[PDB]
């Protein structure tokens, strides 16, 4: 625990008061306990896609974030993942990137390993 | 008369006022078009040319 660097800065995103009011840091356990009856995935990779962090406002360089995008869903609707197809096509998180995401078929085995993978 | 004298100027300082507080809301009137013209080019400008280096950066990336 002791070799772990402090924290003392946020990470830019481009959105706004999930950076603003309230701030992500870095390495932050940042949890969506969310509003359920709504589904994540627009809230989600939207800000995917939009989010990038930046320390400009540091004043140092820029050019030292390789900005690896790292993605687990699990359970998934195939609608879903059409959404995803949808956002990442656009994106070259598309491609700078992971995904991993248990398919709804996907057995319940595999489900369980998911996680620990990516990560 | 004196009485009509003053009856003269009285008006006629009125016709002098009038002249005077219409070319101050022309003025005023000028005023809002310079500023809202210059504020539509800009923002519209400014616009196109974010769309730009955005649109590069997903040909880029492609």
């Amino acid at each position: 625990p002791v070799a772990r660097r402090k924290p003392e800065q946020f990470i830019q995103t481009g959105i706004s008061t999930i950076d603003v009011m309230n701030t992500l840091v870095r390495g932050q356990k940042l949890p969506i306990f969310s509003g359920s009856g709504l589904p994540a995935n627009e809230i989600a990779a939207q800000i995917a896609r939009q989010a990038t962090v930046r320390p400009d406002l540091s004043g140092e360089g820029e050019k030292e974030e390789p900005f690896a995008v790292v993605f687990a869903a699990m359970g998934i609707t195939q609608r879903e993942l059409s959404y995803f197809i949808q956002e990442f096509e656009r994106t070259g998180a598309l491609s700078r990137s992971v995904l991993f995401l248990n398919k709804a078929d996907d057995p319940t085995i595999e489900r369980i390993l998911t996680p620990r993978m990516a990560l | 008369s004196k009485l009509e004298a003053i009856l003269s100027q009285e008006v006629e300082a009125e016709i002098q006022a009038l002249l005077q507080e219409a070319e101050a809301k022309a003025e005023a009137v000028k005023r809002e078009a310079e500023e809202k013209a210059k504020a539509l080019l800009q923002a519209r400008e400014r616009a196109l040319e974010a769309q730009y280096r955005a649109a590069l950066r997903r040909a880029e990336s492609a």
